[PDB]
């Protein structure tokens, strides 16, 4: 065909690149699954312990 | 032979010439700052003292005699090594957690490491320079600087570009650029050779500046004081050392160092890519790269900034009228599979060409060729070697039997001899060249150039001789016509190798001495000379590139080489053979995969009933038994209505193929048109369809280059947006199609063809991994063949044959058109510039086209550099500003390829092209020339390369270090 | 019936992987519901307490 040059890119919406943006963090969360489930647990027994109760004390008062 | 005693210990020595070669291969520790295996001894950095026989030498120099008694190990001998070494501290400022060149392989820095050195004895005094940071690629530190002269014996007598000299006459000495100018104005070529061989941080590439440490990102202005405070507070140089070494151990988790093979020419140069994300930090050779060792030129070791460009194509355009539409790339390839089923079915599957990209890998050639004759059912596939070396592997076909070069780029740098004809080599194969360059400059090799433009080449050459423009087989059937009956022949390889000599010496009648004389322009007496040298050369390696090729008779002079090889026996031995320099990075295995009209991967002719059979049974499909169309005859074939599509991936066909306003008429007419590139091309624009395609960096797979040496290239980054690799686009768009293919990794299609392909059979990835390769033929037990023809040629009787070739004239245009317009590449740029324009270093010293206008000319038609000026041709016309150099001679000019738009070389030349080949004849375009514009810039920058000042030199020049008052030897440090 | 060794899986999406992993944090998320409940009031009073800004302008500049 005649030789042309103008592109009409795609339309990516604010919307579309959002859920572009949030799923690319989400995986990040899958890929890290197991570090973020162990944090969890370390965090859960912090709070158990006196820790986080204390830090939350510390800088509440 | 010899028998040596190394620190007591005693053993038999082999082939090592030096006691420094010794003791490396027997694992004994010796500092070795200034020493690197591609280079040679250079006796600079002094720190390998050891005492051979009592007397304390440098080993890296020393010869290793028999019966030497050799200590690396006496409290005398580590004296003097720390000695040497307090003088390359005193040149070096350690600050390597903070230093770009901390990456583990610094020999600085594992130097002090090995040495146990915790305190240095000559404080670093900052040399009395500032940073050379002129040039657009890398950069020069003088206070980083030990001058172990590493640069300059790469810049000399490796790279032979002869730019870099260490002023030892100075007070302070320094790495000169030229006679002591800005990097940026000096001859550099730009290559990267003094970046890659220097041990430390005081040549590096500017795109490791601030990237490669964690804390190189800290502005000067505040990493300064650290470095300050850090001297001052440091213990010893084993604490901070081990804190620089824990860090250089953390950024393996950053840089990425993935091996790759160069992109660009058919040298095959092989590297590693360093990257942090998508940022390229460094090219980083290596010396087990077969083809190139450390060696690299401006494209490959700087020129890839084309694969991160804003314009790189991440998305399908499907044509909307007067524009591209961004479209999925379902309905991209349900509309490519619904129009190629559309135009078989209505006007055959002939009515469908295909071409293959040299650029893309040799699964990616294959795929494409089993499109379409296993798919489409077409054999209209070719490559772009149908302007390049199809004349020159016709010339082997008919006598030698093999589509390839006779042997290695090593055995290139052995001969005794290097017949160069019509090949621009240092700035078409820069690495290869570097090889004769180096052989004719230390080893004494000869070179006879024969080309009508006074390059690198022709200028180093110990014979230069300009024929005229198409007339290189009239010298050529001369030369053997005088050996032959001058009894200087090879008379016993002829006799047992060779067939059809008494027809050949038949056919050499008319060219006798008188005749060439009369053709070629070149005296009889040279010719003499030509002869002689030819004839005398223990072993003749004859390179020759588009110079004969691209011509009428290209096929028949590219066999008058061949047939000169076999008379003057150079075949089937190291050091000699026939070296058609083959062009793209994959040009040589693009045609290997049976990307051709009449071949089938591994060269087997398509009309070969038995080889169609075979090809059947395993794609499952009856295969088409006709040839097909040539790159060239395809646009023909188009304005004849016989084309209805064409799918082309990789080629710029609209600005390389000849007569250029012919073939983009023939695209108008074109019902569909699918472009498969990388950047919307020329070619790309008169697109129905353009498919976004990923480059080398983007994908895996492997390259044949120059030398039929298959390496396996790994993926650097991962294919940007919705880009795909080549193969896996070509698989995608026959899967539509029905055909069902299951590979997953190119070593899928690799494995398949090496099954198919004879001369491919012991080809597996297992067998390339890494810096492997292998050179073909390959048979099923994966012994390789370097050197081709040592026990036999590849005929029914193992014997040669001599064809019998005619000079055909070449093409005369008219007596109007009284230029001769001569038209190649450039060292810097490839072809019209589509990747390297992309490159903004490259641009910087080479930012457009010219027209290389002689002395001669400039005097008659009063022309200045940057007149603009209109050659004129039957076929077209370019407008292009001017260059004066005595490069270029009389009435022939130089256009070179790098231009898109007016300046385009292809407006100007015409579809004329070689009987036998089809090879466009574009070293046969003449035109007029109309003056337009009288002042203007001048097309070549003063920083160009061109416009520099070479100090050539035999090595560093180290006697001159010695010869100062302050050298003092380390060794002699002992009252 | 005959013997047959052949087994034709269940197709696990890649979209129904993705849930199943999201839906294991989410279920780790509420399993230490009360340390993440008490690790967001703590980091709450470290903003109140000027803590977290101190370090936001630290590292900011
Ligand atoms: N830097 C760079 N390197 C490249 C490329 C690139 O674009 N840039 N392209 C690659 C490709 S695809 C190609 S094919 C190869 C080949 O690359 P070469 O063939 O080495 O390159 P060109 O300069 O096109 O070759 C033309 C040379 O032959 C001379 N010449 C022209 N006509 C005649 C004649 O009739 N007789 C003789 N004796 N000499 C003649 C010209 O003056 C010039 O020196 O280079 C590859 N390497
Ligand atoms: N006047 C004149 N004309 C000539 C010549 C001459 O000497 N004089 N030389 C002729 C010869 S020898 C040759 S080989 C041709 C060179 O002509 P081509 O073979 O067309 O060469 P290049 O201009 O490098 O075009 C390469 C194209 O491939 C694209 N590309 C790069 N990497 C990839 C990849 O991985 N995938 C895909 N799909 N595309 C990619 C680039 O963006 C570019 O558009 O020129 C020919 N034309
Ligand atoms: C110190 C460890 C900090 C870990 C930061 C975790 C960030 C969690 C992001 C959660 C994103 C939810 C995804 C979504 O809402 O779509
Ligand atoms: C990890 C999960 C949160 C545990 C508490 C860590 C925050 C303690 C305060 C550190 C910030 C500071 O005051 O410098
Ligand atoms: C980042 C989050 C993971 C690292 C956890 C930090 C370990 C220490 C937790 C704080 C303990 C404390 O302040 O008493
Ligand atoms: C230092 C403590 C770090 C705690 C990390 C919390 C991670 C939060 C993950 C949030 C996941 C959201 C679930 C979803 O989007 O489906
Ligand atoms: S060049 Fe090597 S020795 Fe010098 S500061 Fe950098 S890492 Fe250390
Ligand atoms: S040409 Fe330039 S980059 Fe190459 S070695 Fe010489 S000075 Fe260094
Ligand atoms: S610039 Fe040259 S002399 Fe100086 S350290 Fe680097 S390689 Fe050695
Ligand atoms: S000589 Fe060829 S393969 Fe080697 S770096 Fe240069 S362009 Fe690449
Ligand atoms: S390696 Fe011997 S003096 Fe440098
Ligand atoms: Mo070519
Ligand atoms: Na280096
Ligand atoms: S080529």
């Amino acid at each position: 065909a005649k030789a042309i040059k103008r592109i009409q890119k795609i339309e990516v919406t604010e919307e579309d690149q959002r859920k572009r943006d949030l799923r690319e963090i989400e995986d990040a969360l899958i890929d890290h699954k197991e570090a973020i489930l162990e944090t969890l647990h370390m965090l859960g027994h912090m709070n158990e312990r006196g820790v986080l109760p204390l830090l939350r004390g510390l800088f509440g008062q | 032979k010899k028998t040596i005693t190394i620190n007591g210990v005693e053993m038999e020595a082999s082939e090592e010439q030096t006691v420094l070669q010794l003791l490396n291969n027997s694992s004994i520790e010796v500092p070795q700052v200034c020493y690197h295996p591609s280079l040679g001894p250079i006796e600079t950095c002094d720190t390998c003292i050891v005492s051979i026989n009592g007397e304390l030498k440098r080993s890296c120099s020393a010869e290793l005699k028999d019966g030497d008694v050799i200590d690396t190990l006496s409290p005398d001998v580590k004296k003097a090594q720390v000695i040497g070494m307090d003088k390359i501290l005193y040149n070096h400022e350690l600050y390597c957690t903070v230093c770009d060149y901390n990456n583990g392989g610094c020999e600085i820095h594992n130097t002090v490491k090995e040495m146990k050195i915790n305190h240095q004895s000559i404080p670093f005094d900052h040399k009395p320079y500032h940073k050379d940071e002129s040039h657009p690629f890398y950069r020069y530190d003088p206070d980083q600087c030990i001058l172990c002269g590493r640069c300059v014996e790469a810049c000399q007598d490796v790279q032979v570009t002869e730019t870099l000299t260490i002023d030892w006459e100075r007070k302070r000495p320094r790495v000169i650029w030229d006679n002591d100018v800005p990097i940026n104005e000096s001859s550099c070529v730009s290559c990267g050779h003094c970046s890659t061989v220097c041990p430390c941080n005081a040549m590096m590439e500017k795109g490791m500046e601030g990237e490669a440490g964690y804390l190189t990102g800290i502005n000067n202005e505040t990493l300064r004081p650290m470095i300050e405070i850090t001297k001052g507070v440091e213990t010893g140089y084993g604490s901070i050392l081990a804190i620089s070494d824990m860090e250089s151990a953390m950024r393996d988790e950053r840089i990425k160092k993935t091996k790759t093979v160069c992109t660009y020419c058919g040298v095959g140069c092989s590297f590693d890519v360093w990257t942090k994300g998508r940022d390229i930090l460094k090219v980083e050779p290596q010396e087990e790269a077969p083809a190139n060792g450390i060696s690299t030129c401006v494209k490959g070791k700087f020129g890839w900034d084309f694969v991160n460009s804003e314009e790189r194509l991440t998305k399908p355009l499907i044509r909307e009228g007067d524009h591209f539409r961004e479209a999925e790339w379902e309905e991209a390839l349900l509309l490519i599979a619904s129009k190629f089923t559309e135009l078989k079915e209505a006007f055959g599957p002939d009515s469908l060409a295909f071409i293959t990209s040299s650029k893309c890998t040799n699964e990616e050639s294959y795929l494409m060729q089993k499109l379409a004759r296993g798919v489409i059912g077409t054999n209209n596939v070719d490559n772009c070697s149908r302007y390049c070396q199809s004349p020159a592997t016709a010339g082997l076909f008919r006598t030698v039997g093999y589509g390839g070069d006779s042997g290695s780029i090593t055995d290139i740098a052995q001969a005794d001899l290097v017949l160069i004809i019509g090949s621009n080599t240092s700035e078409s194969h820069p690495v290869l060249s570097t090889r004769i360059k180096r052989a004719h400059k230390l080893r004494g090799q000869k070179v006879i150039v024969a080309d009508i433009r006074k390059h690198e080449m022709a200028e180093r050459s110990d014979l230069f001789v300009q024929p005229r423009a198409g007339s290189d087989i009239v010298w050529l059937n001369a030369i053997a016509k005088y050996l032959i009956e001058n009894g200087k022949a090879d008379e016993r390889f002829l006799r047992e190798r060779v067939n059809g000599r008494d027809e050949y010496v038949k056919s050499l009648a008319p060219y006798t001495l008188e005749y060439a004389e009369e053709k070629t322009g070149i005296d009889q007496e040279t010719l003499i000379q030509m002869a002689e040298m030819i004839g005398q050369a223990d072993s003749v390696c004859a390179l020759w590139a588009m110079g004969v090729t691209q011509h009428i008779g290209g096929s028949d002079t590219s066999t008058a080489i061949s047939n000169l090889l076999l008379v003057t026996g150079n075949y089937g031995k190291p050091g000699a053979g026939s070296y058609p320099l083959r062009g793209h990075n994959n040009v040589q295995g693009a045609s290997d995969f049976g990307s051709m009209p009449d071949r089938l991967p591994g060269y087997e002719k398509v009309t070969d009933e038995q080889v169609r059979q075979k090809y059947e049974r395993v794609w499952g499909v009856p295969l088409p038994k006709e040839p097909g169309m040539t790159n060239h005859e395809m646009i023909e074939k188009i304005h004849s209505g016989q084309l209805k599509a064409m799918y082309v991936k990789g080629e710029e066909m609209g600005l390389v193929d000849s007569n250029i306003n012919h073939v983009h008429a023939a695209y108008e007419k074109l019902d569909f048109f699918v472009v498969q590139d990388i950047f919307l091309s020329r070619t790309a624009e008169f697109a129905d369809v353009v498919l976004p395609a990923s480059p080398s960096l983007e994908k895996e797979g492997t390259f044949t280059n120059t030398e039929r040496r298959i390496q396996r290239l790994y993926q650097v980054f991962e294919p940007l947006g919705e880009s795909k690799p080549d193969w896996q686009i070509i698989m995608e768009v026959a899967n539509k199609l029905g055909a069902g293919w299951l590979y997953e990794h190119p070593a899928d299609i690799m494995e398949e063809a090496a099954k198919l392909s004879p001369i491919y059979a012991g080809v597996t990835y297992e067998r390339l991994e890494g810096y492997n390769s292998l050179q073909w033929p390959v048979n099923a037990d994966g012994k390789d063949s370097p050197l081709l023809f040592t026990e036999r040629f590849p005929f029914p009787d193992g014997k040669a044959i001599l064809y019998p070739v005619q000079w055909t004239e070449p093409k005369e245009f008219g007596e109007e058109y009284d230029i001769h317009v001569n038209n190649g590449r450039l060292l810097e740029h490839f072809h019209e510039g589509n990747l390297t324009y992309k490159s903004k270093g490259i641009s910087e010293k080479t930012p457009e086209v010219f027209l290389e206008i002689s002395p001669e000319l400039a005097a008659e038609r009063g022309i200045q550099d940057g007149t603009l000026v209109r050659l004129t041709s039957p076929f077209g016309n370019v407008k292009v500003k001017c260059l004066i150099t005595d490069r270029v001679k009389g009435k022939e000019v130089y256009l070179p390829m790098n231009d898109s738009g007016e300046a385009a070389i292809n407006l100007l030349t015409g579809s004329h092209a070689d009987k036998d080949t089809d090879t466009p004849a574009y070293k046969e375009t003449s035109a007029k020339m109309e003056i337009l514009k009288h002042d203007g810039i001048s097309p070549l920058p003063k920083i160009n390369h061109r416009n520099g000042n070479p100090q050539p030199q035999i090595g560093v020049q180290v006697h001159k270090k010695w010869a100062r008052k302050d050298y003092i030897f380390p060794g002699d440090a002992v009252k």
